[PDB]
């Protein structure tokens, strides 16, 4: 409540003094900003400082959260657990062109394949699948 | 179980039927549940009951000649208040204001005396009102004592206990006595040893002068009954049941069946989605509802259209069973939604990974993490509190230096009313902690039976099969898929004694247990067999046998039963059962269907929320 | 109550004076409208469309009908809707009304002309009175006067349509259960509305008009009635002995009125064809 209403201090306050876990308050501070959808503050947890936390229950409280565009900046940090996260996230938030440079980032020629797949006949994609692919399957 | 429902109606509506004249009718709301269970309030109605009110709320009027009180005589709460609405009815009633007192089957004198003492009872008809064993549904007869868990655990209050054996008397009485009594633990050998001394007390009453000597005679149709107790097993009652029915509990609460969300609509066996659904695994249930929407809908949005009579009628007569799936399906359906914001968010697939890795016997220290999670996701208080207690019940005590780190949620996840949870686990001894003089895990023939001792899961895990990895969440070949492999020890301690056959497969868990088998499989009476994990468990054991010249008869009898002549076995659990010993019970009740038919018997169904919200309930 | 008829068109209002009054009663008639001869003229010429002078001089009227002839032409409206029902010309064409009247013992019309007298007689006056509005307002009234079934269905349906867009289910159930409309069809709507009252009413009201001959229908479909009276009932019976807290929620009083009105439409019933069930 005291995130969500803005009193970060007195979140702080509340962590320190009755020896609240920083998983505990991340978590917390993570879920009442998506309520608030607050995308820089989100950020300064997970994308800022790495938590040491799952992928999976994180990006269920931005994705599901409607916010597909936030998740984007998180996507690319997966590879700390697991690297095939990076671009599986992206496909799901429906970013085909960010899933594709992941692809490229981590020389995956087949993920960058199912992109391609995804895009189809539809060359509005295509064009920036194919773009990428030139550093995927190149070298 | 509903064989009882004729008997608990008899009573109620006999004294009813005593008071003449149209009469105003007063229920106990923590009776009253229960009461609805066996009658409708048309039931009463047809009695001459006008108006039904409440003694809680001080609920009075003085429109009718009669005023009766329904009401459990176990607490001056009731005789207060009855008389509290009594003296109010007196001086406003402009008629004789005739009134009757129904209590428990033996009305205390305390109770009557209080009643006496308000100085307008005088001319109060005071009488017995022996309902038990409440037919909750058909495989469980419970006596719907909801605070015995409470009570008989925090002040070890032995009110349920003495209740229990007197109801068990109450049926053993009329459909003959159990030829064998066995049972573990400290309250379940005290209802051993009191159904012993009420046998003697149906043949005192000849010696003492008073009612006619009973003959006693042992049953030809229940073979025996098995008294668990409360603190024999302190793990399974602290783990997430992961069944659909278990979903309902978990999330909302079954009591009555009636529960909150509508109060038109009643969940129990004999809806014909719940009894195939009840025991569904959540990860299943997700998908036996759309498999009963597609059949549903195929029968009942289709298939009918534009038929004639001929064909038509089969649809009709079944269009009312169709009608009602449809309105328990979207009750159904809207379950499914509260355990999916829990699956697609990581909690309660998170708490289940706690609750696997801990029963396997993983250092808990390492499922902390999944934990805090948990409490800073805002989940369900029960939820998170029975975690922070599985652990150190698993382990068998832990050091301060780790058990700090999951009390410090516990105070997190309750704020300041967490002082009374502490306090109510310590005392229910559902938490455990390595400093205490009390932390002393059960050793072989190390003395035990004390109450000083407790269950030694550690040692357990390896003499029975209470790990499981082969479970079939949707075709399950054992107990153990209601936790998804808890295989609790509960159910276990039972199973052990209801066959030969469990007991040869449970034991046979480790490399040095394995070599007992063919020991275990001779244990085709009593503890026989099983005496190696029977002295590792909390408490004392139980094993006794009726007496008289014709007990060799019935046991006979009672051990040639088969499909054609079912006998039926009482498996009594004390300080209250909970839905997932229900769920397990009923799995192996149906494997051992063919040759017997076994009864749940409790002091009370305990709901998942309503151990871990002590501190709640009583703090509201 | 009176209609002034005249050239020009013709006045209506209302005359609600009821009985006694002070002096006069001014209000009579305070909102009456004037209905400018809409097609009256009749179009053989210019002379003939101009209608100088010459119009009806006196108009011929029975309840709810207006009958008159201007320059040849015939038309007769009805009051209930101010729209023309019958529109011809004059059988002699060499002829001109010279003022129309109705013997209100006959309710007949009589029209004169300077060679020739003729009557005006309705086929069904009741009937020809009510289809106007039973199929246009009047559609539950129309479940009984009607002698087609076709158009008992037709007029149940527009009726049912609207109470169940604007929220009256109950309604609906009514005009459903007099009409011959399929069985399932209204169950299916009334389940999905969530309209438990609606959903049991539309059968009772259907077996209050099927009588006996139909019983057969009570006796196939009896298991539905009975599961549908029996599952309220659980409703408000378990309601009250619950507890305390649902007792003081839910009026306890709303809840006695409905268990002896429902219990008794069942029980007087299966009573009555105990012999068929």
């Amino acid at each position: 409540k005291l995130i969500k209403l803005g009193y970060h201090g007195r979140a702080k306050k509340i962590q320190s003094e009755f020896k609240v876990p920083e998983r505990v308050a991340w978590w917390i501070r993570l879920q009442a900003l998506v309520a608030k959808r607050d995308w820089n503050e989100i950020e300064e947890i997970s994308r800022q400082r790495k938590s040491p936390i799952g992928w999976e229950p994180f990006f269920n409280q931005v994705l599901q959260a409607g916010n597909p565009r936030l998740a984007a900046t998180f996507i690319p940090k997966c590879t700390n657990l697991e690297p095939g996260q990076t671009i599986t996230m992206y496909e799901k938030c429906g970013m085909r062109v960010k899933a594709a440079e992941e692809a490229v980032r981590l020389k995956d020629t087949e993920a960058w394949n199912r992109l391609l797949e995804a895009a189809g006949r539809n060359t509005a994609e295509g064009r920036e699948i194919e773009r990428l692919g030139a550093t995927v399957f190149k070298k | 179980a509903e064989q009882v429902r004729d008997k608990a109606r008899k009573d109620l509506l006999h004294l009813l039927e005593g008071v003449r004249g149209k009469k105003n009718l007063v229920i106990e709301k923590d009776l009253a549940g229960p009461l609805g269970v066996i009658v409708k309030a048309s039931t009463l109605r047809d009695y001459g009951v006008d108006n039904f009110f409440f003694l809680e709320n001080k609920n009075t009027g003085t429109s009718q000649r009669n005023i009766v009180f329904i009401a459990r005589g176990e607490s001056v709460r009731n005789a207060h208040a009855i008389a509290a609405q009594i003296k109010r009815i007196q001086r406003e009633s402009q008629t004789s204001h005739d009134f009757h007192i129904f209590w428990v089957p033996r009305r205390t004198l305390f109770s009557d005396k209080v009643l006496e003492e308000a100085g307008v009872l005088g001319d109060a008809n005071i009488s017995e009102l022996p309902l038990y064993f409440f037919p909750l549904e058909r495989d469980v007869l419970s006596l719907e004592l909801n605070d015995s868990f409470r009570d008989l655990y925090l002040a070890k209050d032995p009110t349920p206990v003495f209740l229990l054996s007197r109801a068990l008397m109450g049926i053993q009485k009329k459909h003959g006595l159990f030829p064998r009594i066995i049972g573990k633990g400290e309250n379940a050998k005290r209802v051993a040893d009191l159904l012993s001394r009420m046998r003697q007390e149906l043949l005192a009453g000849e010696e003492a002068g008073e009612s006619d000597r009973a003959g006693l005679s042992p049953s030809t149709t229940i073979e025996s009954v098995i008294i668990i107790d409360r603190e024999v097993d302190f793990v399974t009652p602290l783990l997430t049941q992961l069944t659909y029915e278990g979903l309902i509990d978990e999330y909302f609460g079954i009591q009555n069946n009636q529960t909150d969300v509508k109060r038109k609509i009643q969940l129990d066996g004999s809806d014909s989605l719940y009894s195939q659904l009840r025991d569904a695994n959540f990860a299943i249930v997700g998908s036996l509802l759309n498999t009963v929407a597609r059949r549903l809908k195929s029968d009942y949005e289709s298939r009918h259209n534009t038929k004639t009579t001929a064909e038509l009628k089969e649809f009709v007569k079944k269009l009312p069973g169709y009608q009602a799936e449809q309105q328990s399906l979207k009750i159904h359906s809207n379950i499914a939604e509260e355990i999916i914001n829990y699956t697609r968010t990581e909690i309660f697939n998170k708490l289940l990974e706690v609750q696997q890795n801990l029963a396997a016997g993983a250092d808990p220290s390492s499922q902390f993490d999944s934990i805090e999670e948990l409490v800073a996701r805002d989940t369900p208080l029960p939820q998170v509190l029975r975690l922070l207690c599985l652990y150190s019940c698993i382990s068998g005590g832990i050091k301060t230096k780790e058990l700090d780190h999951f009390r410090r949620l516990v105070l997190q996840g309750y704020g300041h009313q967490h002082l009374l949870t502490l306090h109510n686990l310590e005392r229910l001894q559902m938490f455990l902690s390595k400093s205490s003089p009390l932390a002393s895990m059960i050793t072989m023939s190390g003395s035990s039976g004390g109450p000083d001792q407790k269950t030694n899961y550690t040692y357990l895990r390896k003499q029975l099969r209470l790990i499981v990895d082969e479970v079939n969440e949707q075709d399950p070949n054992d107990i153990a898929y209601v936790y998804s492999g808890y295989a609790p020890l509960s159910i276990r301690l039972v199973q052990c004694v209801l066959q030969k056959q469990y007991l040869l497969s449970i034991t046979k868990g480790s490399g040095t247990v394995i070599a007992a088998g063919p020991v275990a499989g001779g244990g085709a009476q009593g503890w026989k067999g099983f005496e190696e994990i029977v002295k590792h468990a909390r408490g004392p054991t139980f094993d006794e046998i009726q007496k008289g010249e014709d007990k060799a008869v019935k046991a006979r009898a009672l051990l040639s039963g088969s499909s054609g002549d079912k006998k039926t076995v009482f498996v009594v659990f004390v300080g209250g059962i909970t839905f997932t010993e229900i769920a397990a019970l009923r799995f192996i009740a149906k494997q051992e269907e063919a040759r017997r038919n076994i009864v749940i018997c409790t002091t009370s169904i305990i709901n998942g929320n309503r151990m871990m919200n002590a501190a709640i309930e009583t703090a509201t | 109550a009176f209609a002034w008829l005249s050239s020009h068109g013709v006045y209506h209002g209302k005359l609600l004076l009821k009985g006694p009054l002070s002096e006069l009663g001014a209000k009579v008639f305070a909102e009456a409208k004037l209905l400018p001869r809409a097609q009256l003229a009749n179009p053989e010429g210019a002379s003939r469309r101009q209608l100088s002078t010459e119009y009806v001089d006196a108009v011929a009227l029975t309840q709810w009908h207006i009958v008159s002839l201007v320059a040849g032409r015939v038309v007769i409206a009805n009051r209930l809707t101010g729209s023309i029902i019958y529109d011809q010309t004059i059988l002699n064409p060499g002829q001109k009304a010279v003022g129309l009247c109705v013997d209100q013992q006959k309710s007949t019309f009589w029209l004169f002309t300077p060679q020739e007298i003729f009557e005006i007689v309705p086929r069904d006056e009741d009937r020809d009175i009510w289809k106007i509005m039973l199929q246009l307002q009047q559609f539950d009234a129309a479940l009984q006067y009607a002698h087609t079934p076709a158009e008992k269905d037709a007029v149940a349906i527009a009726s049912g349509d609207h109470l169940v867009s604007k929220g009256q289910f109950l309604e609906a159930a009514a005009v459903y259960g007099k009409s011959s409309k399929p069985f399932e069809e209204v169950a299916l709507t009334f389940i999905d509305n969530e309209q438990p009252d609606a959903l049991r009413k539309y059968l009772l009201t259907k077996l209050g008009t099927y009588k006996k001959s139909a019983v057969m229908q009570r006796v196939m479909i009896a298991t539905w009635l009975i599961e549908v009276f029996m599952a309220k009932l659980n409703s408000l019976d378990d309601t009250i002995i619950t507890g305390a807290e649902l007792s003081e929620t839910l009026n306890p009083n709303q809840t006695k009125e409905q268990l002896e009105a429902v219990r008794a439409e069942f029980q007087d019933f299966i009573n009555k064809h105990k012999g068929d069930l």
